[PDB]
């Protein structure tokens, strides 16, 4: 009958209405323990990831440099990257501050709060990584055989990275270290029959220091911090065996820093490079 | 393949028919072939299909289907994976496992199924070896099997009748036809056509029966199945092949299930199409759909519970040999129950005896040991003295330890009853009879039809002699002319003629065969006591005697059977008598066990009390139906329906084998579920038809044993009422059981359902919910079977078997619409609290599962602008899987709660009286504890180690579910019929 037709109706429309409040009133009593401007955990985060720039399908870089068309994704990847890194694009002097040119400390800008609203930021020159600014060739090195990637470290809200102390020789000296206040990055040759093929790779950062400097850290997070740049560390193979595929291993050091067997990304890389005759 | 005899033929016809002679026999050279043309004297055993065969139907019944359809899925996926390089073993898994579920379900319900046993190794104690044919004029031995029709073949008393014969030369034959009327009186049988009926004709011998005594010729009409016996087994095993209603409804369950899961996939598999979805989404999207939809435990712990249930039965005496008709008792409207050995201790004993013109009645229990009915006056010593000294039954000997009323005695019916009754009241009664030195003159005859024995009294100072004569109360009338009362010799004149002619009929009224008892003291001078006697009776008197009493006898019902009908009938059962028995003493048995009422009346009985005659009166008046066989068998269905309608209170008497599963077939027709209970061979075709079959042990046969689902190991009907009352219980917990699967299920399916809408990541895997099916909600739906009744079990009625489903639209909806969603609703929270608290907002996380399970990125951006790797991104997923199957698990120990009842509340129910649902919660608690903590210390199988607070992010929502059914069901308590019992309640 008409009136039960109704009745029925109308208790399953209120029985869903109050069941949708209850929801939303209980995601919104939970909204209120977090905050806009730190995570609560950082039990997944923490440890920051190191990722490359080309963004590249299998750890694969796969190319030949007769064919513009073979390495024309990875230059306009990288061109779509850096377009913000350009000296145009960080001219401002209320957001950005031109930051010392050599190395040092872990700059604070005090603590995760709404005071002092909009931090600033320090600004990052494209210049420190030459033959892989795009400045002068627009086209990095992949028009000859010299691949180039750039790392960075992945961003992770006050995160202060310590570099390793002197207590052992992590690896083979970089001889021009300043340990204090520069995170170190080393590439090398994942298998023996790599090393042999890998040949002699040219770092390009900052100062002339092979790594992340620590001015630019802590992150403060997309809202105290927009526009933020991250420090970045050109990679380039100049001299690599032709026709062969080579396996790169990529890795930071610290104390701070960890590594998973898990994560192949967790402070790591694996790329796997070749360049076609 | 003949149904019809040949009795109404003499010799020379028969003869010329059959083409064989009576002294000749028939010559082998025409016997064997005979033979061969016909067939061998044996009874064809049934088809049997291979029990592997049965075994491997059971992969594809009930959900296996689904499941198997999944495993297809899954490989098919896999191998797509594989092709592209990108694949975890993880459909692999999911496929093995429901492999291994469809095989354990197939196991369960094996073992569940009613097993298929032939019948005819419970006729080997019948079904003679050898017989005395005669062939070319010389008498034979040869075998039972070898015999053909025509062939002339004598019987001896004491062996097995070796075909259906008709008798030709009889010398006081008498048969028991116990396998085809369930009665065991010995039948007289002759020459002569006397009856219609072939069963009854009396010039017919039956194949299997015993010839107890006498010497009979025949010539074979039926051989092997073309016997009575023949068709009686080939009805008892052929017919059969239905299901249990418990089967009927658990299939109709299935079948919503299976169309809920089916809709829903193609509808989803629409929607996943058209928002540009590539075949491996698709399909994984699928095989969540079918994993969550299907119950993967329900229909083993269905079994567990009844089993669980059969063996409690067992306990008390009662065998369920199916697993399924533990539930058939209860939902059951009518009851067809034989009378002989069923309803009736099957012995033959004493009930009422009728002396100094009062009528004193006896207890007839077959544990009795003593009985007073005013045996301190006169009349009764000298009427116990007649009951031993005329009386030749003895007992065997080393039976002390026996009680009296089970000891096996030499004699007929009347004469155990009588020493049975003499051995009760007197004590021993072999030192009075050895007393008494009787004269070797004991003449009885089938004729003569009057027992007589002369006795000299063992009194000191008497030493007399005294003569006793028992008969048939008009023989004994007749041959006496006076009457004892009060110990006074008080001549009979025509006024204790009347009495004892009414009280005759007051005692045959009672369908209680009736013996009458007179002595004579013969005087010492015209007898002393050197005096010897002749059998020939020509020195003593055979008239003139002093009459006493009148015993009779009534082959009582069971002590326990009244008040068990009762019970039956106020359970609002119908309960039918189908006896094989005359129609007198079946209704005076149905008036005495209360199947008809003292009120009621039938037809005749009012006719007569109105001195009209039976068509004048109109049938409405009469609440009783008292049907013949001969009556029954001119029916039509119409008529029987009309019968079976109209009269609440039916006996049927004198039924064949056959017309008991005709009375049954049409109990069914009326859209009932119908139980037969049973202990004869004649029995089995209806145990075998009914839905329910019930057997009694101690008075059963083997067919009827094999033949029946149950079997009452101590014959007692209130096994049957507790079985009622077991079934209905089960029932309401198998309902109980079941919304709280479905509920479950609909807790899983919502996830993957927004998972495709809006995008987020997959808020629980598909391997997680197969946890929750068969790991947390495997012990509490078994507790939920261990729930005490909420109200008044038999003051129900029983249910409709067509408009009551155990499975309605009401319990699916509840657990479907209502509390499924709810649980949904917690386990989202649950899984979104994981996610904020580590940086993605419940916002950012629309539209992300692509991006996020992309391995190219390692640098995905969650809200406060840091990067996450695509192994921390996975890993955060497991954990909100983890988190949102805990939060199920929480609001299921709520909805374990709350499916405790389904009307009544936790106050008035009880929280801790089950503690089954104790064990239950602590076993949910644990599995979680092991599947969080233990298995996901390592990640595997997407499991991982919570935060605390994560287990309790839910309970709130638990606490809801709980408050929302107390309220459910206080407004149902508060105002029965409101629209809200009616559009809320199931
Ligand atoms: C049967 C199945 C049952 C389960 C259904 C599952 C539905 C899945 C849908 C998910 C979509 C998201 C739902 C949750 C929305 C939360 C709104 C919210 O707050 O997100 C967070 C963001 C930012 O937060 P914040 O930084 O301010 O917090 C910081 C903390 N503090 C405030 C203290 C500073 O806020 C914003 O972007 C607000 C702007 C966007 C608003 C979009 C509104 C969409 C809401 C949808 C809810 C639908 C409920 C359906 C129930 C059906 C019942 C039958
Ligand atoms: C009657 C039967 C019991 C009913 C219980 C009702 C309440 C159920 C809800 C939660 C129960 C869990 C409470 C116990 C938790 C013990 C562990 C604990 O101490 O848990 C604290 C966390 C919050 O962590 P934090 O902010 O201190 O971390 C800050 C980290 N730093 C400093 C780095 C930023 O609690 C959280 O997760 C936030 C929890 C949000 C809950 C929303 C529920 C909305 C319903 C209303
Ligand atoms: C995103 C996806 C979410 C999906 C959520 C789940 C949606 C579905 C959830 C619940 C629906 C379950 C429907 C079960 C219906 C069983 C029908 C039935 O045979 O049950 C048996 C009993 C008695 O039947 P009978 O002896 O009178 O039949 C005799 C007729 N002969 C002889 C032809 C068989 O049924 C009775 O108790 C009497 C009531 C019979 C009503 C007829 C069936 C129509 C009822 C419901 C269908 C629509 C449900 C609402 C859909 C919501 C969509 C969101
Ligand atoms: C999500 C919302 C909008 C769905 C609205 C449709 C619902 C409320 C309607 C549509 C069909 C309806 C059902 C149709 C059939 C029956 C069987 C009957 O014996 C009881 C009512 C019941 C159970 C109805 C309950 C209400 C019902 C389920
Ligand atoms: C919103 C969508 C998912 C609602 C879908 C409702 C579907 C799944 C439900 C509603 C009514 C249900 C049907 C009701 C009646 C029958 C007839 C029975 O002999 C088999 C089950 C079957 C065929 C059911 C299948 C499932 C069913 C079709
Ligand atoms: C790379 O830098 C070196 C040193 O400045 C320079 O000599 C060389 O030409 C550069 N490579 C090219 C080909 O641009
Ligand atoms: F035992 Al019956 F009919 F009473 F077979
Ligand atoms: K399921
Ligand atoms: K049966
Ligand atoms: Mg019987």
């Amino acid at each position: 009958t008409g009136g039960s037709w109704f009745k029925i109706l109308l208790f399953y429309v209120i029985f869903y209405g109050c069941l949708a409040g209850i929801f939303i009133g209980t995601i919104q009593v939970m909204l209120l323990t977090i905050s806009e401007l730190k995570p609560t955990y950082q039990d997944r985060v923490a440890p920051p990831g190191l990722t490359q720039i080309p963004q590249i399908q299998k750890t694969e870089i796969s190319f030949r440099p007769n064919d513009p068309k073979s390495y024309e994704a990875y230059v306009l990847n990288i061109i779509r990257f850096l377009e913000k890194y350009k000296d145009s694009a960080q001219k401002d002097d209320m957001i950005f501050e031109d930051c010392g040119s050599m190395p040092s400390e872990p700059k604070e800008r005090g603590e995760f709060n709404h005071e002092r609203g909009e931090r600033k930021v320090c600004r990052f020159k494209l210049d420190w990584l030459g033959n892989c600014s795009g400045l002068n060739d627009e086209s990095y090195g992949y028009k000859e055989g010299k691949p180039c990637i750039i790392i960075k470290l992945n961003r992770v809200l006050g995160f202060k990275p310590k570099p390793p102390k002197n207590e052992s020789l992590e690896t083979y000296p970089l001889t021009m270290k300043y340990n204090p206040n520069v995170l170190p990055v080393q590439c090398t040759g994942k298998r023996d029959e790599d090393k042999d093929k890998v040949g002699n790779i040219e770092y390009f950062g900052m100062g002339g220091f092979y790594g992340f400097p620590l001015q630019y850290y802590p992150y403060y997070g997309k809202l105290l911090q927009p526009k933020y740049l991250q420090p970045l560390l050109a990679v380039q193979f100049t001299n690599l065996t032709l026709d062969t595929e080579i396996r790169i291993e990529c890795k930071a050091y610290g104390e701070n820093i960890g590594y998973s067997e898990k994560d192949r990304f967790q402070g790591r890389f694996d790329v796997k490079i070749e360049v076609k005759s | 393949g003949m149904d019809l005899d040949d009795h109404r033929l003499s010799n020379t016809e028969l003869e010329q028919k059959y083409g064989t002679n009576i002294i000749q026999g028939l010559s082998s050279v025409r016997a064997t072939e005979l033979l061969a043309r016909d067939g061998p004297n044996t009874l064809t055993p049934p088809k049997q299909t291979p029990e592997i065969i049965k075994f491997l139907k059971q992969m594809v019944g009930g959900f296996s289907i689904l499941l198997w359809i999944g495993a297809a899925l899954c490989w098919i996926a896999f191998v797509i994976q594989y092709v592209n390089n990108s694949a975890s073993l993880d459909n692999v898994y999911l496929g093995a496992i429901l492999v291994l579920v469809v095989i354990l379900t197939g196991i369960f319900a094996y073992y569940q199924e009613a097993k298929s046993t032939n019948i005819m190794a419970s006729f080997s104690k019948m079904i003679p070896q050898q017989a005395l044919v005669i062939r070319d004029a010389e008498k034979k031995v040869i075998s039972a099997e070898q015999l053909v029709v025509g062939d002339v073949v004598e019987i001896k008393g004491g062996d097995q009748i070796p075909a259906d014969i008709r008798l030709v030369f009889s010398q006081g034959c008498k048969v028991d036809n116990s396998s085809l009327t369930g009665e065991s009186e010995p039948q007289a049988r002759s020459t002569e056509f006397t009856h219609e009926n072939p069963l009854e004709t009396k010039n017919i011998g039956f194949y299997s029966t015993t010839c107890l005594e006498g010497t009979a010729t025949g010539i074979v009409i039926n051989t092997g199945d073309r016997t009575i016996i023949g068709r009686i087994a080939s009805l008892a095993s052929g017919v059969g092949s239905e299901k249990t209603p418990i089967a009927i409804e658990i299939e109709h369950f299935v079948h919503i299930v299976a169309g809920v899961a089916v809709s829903i996939g193609i509808i989803f598999f629409i929607t996943a199409v058209c928002m540009k979805y590539y075949v491996l989404d698709a399909i994984i999207f699928l095989i969540s759909i079918i994993v969550a939809n299907v119950p993967e435990g329900l229909l083993a712990t269905v079994t567990v519970t009844l089993s669980l249930t059969a063996k409690r039965m067992a306990k008390k005496n009662c065998l369920v040999k199916n697993l399924e008709a533990v539930e058939t008792l209860g939902s059951t409207s009518i009851i067809c129950s034989d009378k002989t050995g069923t309803l009736t201790q099957n012995r033959m004993t004493v009930a009422h005896l009728w002396f100094d013109n009062q009528i004193f009645v006896a207890d007839t229990s077959e544990n009795q040991t003593k009985q007073a009915f005013d045996q301190s006056s006169g009349t009764w010593a000298s009427l116990s003295k007649i009951i031993t000294l005329c009386n030749r039954a003895e007992f065997r000997p080393g039976q002390e330890s026996v009680p009296i009323m089970k000891r096996t005695v030499v004699g007929d019916a009347s004469e155990t009853a009588l020493l049975k009754f003499s051995e009760v009241i007197l004590g021993d009664v072999m030192g009075i009879r050895k007393r008494n030195h009787k004269v070797a003159e004991i003449p009885f005859n089938s004729t003569n039809k009057f027992q007589l024995s002369i006795h000299e009294t063992e009194d000191p100072n008497n030493k007399r002699f005294l003569v006793v004569m028992k008969g048939a109360p008009e023989r004994i009338l007749e041959k006496c002319s006076t009457i004892m009362i009060n110990g006074q010799e008080q001549p009979l004149d025509k006024s204790s003629a009347d009495s004892f002619h009414t009280a005759y009929m007051e005692l045959g009224g009672l369908g209680e065969r009736v013996l009458g008892f007179c002595h004579l003291y013969l005087p010492a001078e015209q007898f002393p006591q050197s005096y010897i006697f002749d059998v020939d009776s020509v020195n003593f008197p055979t008239s003139n005697f002093c009459f006493v009493g009148l015993l009779s006898m009534i082959d009582p019902p069971r002590s326990t059977v009244p008040d068990a009908v009762s019970k039956c009938r106020s359970a609002g059962i119908k309960v039918i008598m189908v006896t094989g028995d005359h129609p007198i003493t079946a209704k005076a048995i149905a008036k005495s066990v209360g199947i008809i009422s003292a009120n009621n009346e039938t037809v005749e009985d009012i006719a007569k009390r109105r001195n009209i005659a039976v068509e004048q009166v109109n049938k409405r008046e009469a609440k009783a139906a008292v049907v013949t066989g001969m009556e029954l068998k001119d029916m039509t269905p119409e008529q029987l329906d009309e019968l079976l309608t109209n009269y609440q209170e039916i006996v049927f008497a004198r039924t064949s084998p056959q017309q008991k599963l005709i009375i049954v077939e049409g109990c069914q027709r009326q859209d009932a579920i119908v139980a037969v209970t049973g202990d004869g061979v004649n029995d089995s075709p209806a145990l075998k038809k009914a839905d329910i079959g019930i057997a009694m042990g101690i008075a059963g046969s083997d067919a009827a044993k094999n033949a029946a689902d149950m079997v009452l190991l101590d014959d007692n009907f209130a096994s049957i009422v507790t079985g009622v009352e077991e079934g209905r219980l089960i029932f309401d917990n198998l309902k109980k059981t079941i919304a709280y699967t479905l509920t479950a299920n609909i807790a899983e399916l919502c996830p993957f359902l927004i998972y495709i809408v809006a995008g987020l990541p997959l808020p629980i895997g598909t391997i997680t919910i197969l946890f929750i099916d068969l790991g947390t909600d495997i012990i509490p739906s078994i507790a939920l079977a261990y729930e005490k009744a909420e109200s008044d079990i038999m003051n129900r009625k029983p249910r409709h078997k067509k408009k009551d489903r155990l499975v309605n639209t009401q319990l699916a909806i509840y657990s479907y619409l209502h509390i499924g969603l709810m649980q949904a609703l917690g386990g989202f929270l649950v899984y979104f609290t994981v996610y904020a608290q580590q940086g993605f907002w419940p916002t950012s996380l629309i539209n992300l599962r692509v991006a996020w399970e992309t391995d190219d990125i390692n640098d995905l951006e969650d809200s406060y602008g840091q990067e996450w790797t695509r192994y921390q991104r996975k890993y955060l997923e497991w954990t909100g899987s983890t988190a949102f199957f805990v939060a199920i698990m929480i609001q299921q120990i709520a909805d374990l709660i709350i499916r405790k009842t389904r009307r009544n509340s936790i106050f008035q129910q009880g929280l801790f009286r089950n503690k089954v649902i104790w064990v239950g919660i602590a076993s949910q608690v644990i599995v979680a504890l092991i599947l969080s903590y233990g298995l996901g210390s390592v990640p595997a199988l997407s499991f991982t180690m919570l935060r605390v607070q994560y287990w309790f992010v839910a309970v709130p929502h638990a606490i809801l579910i709980w408050v929302y059914d107390e309220m459910r069901k206080l407004f149902i308590r508060l105002y029965p019929g409101s629209w809200w019992d009616k559009n809320m309640y199931y």
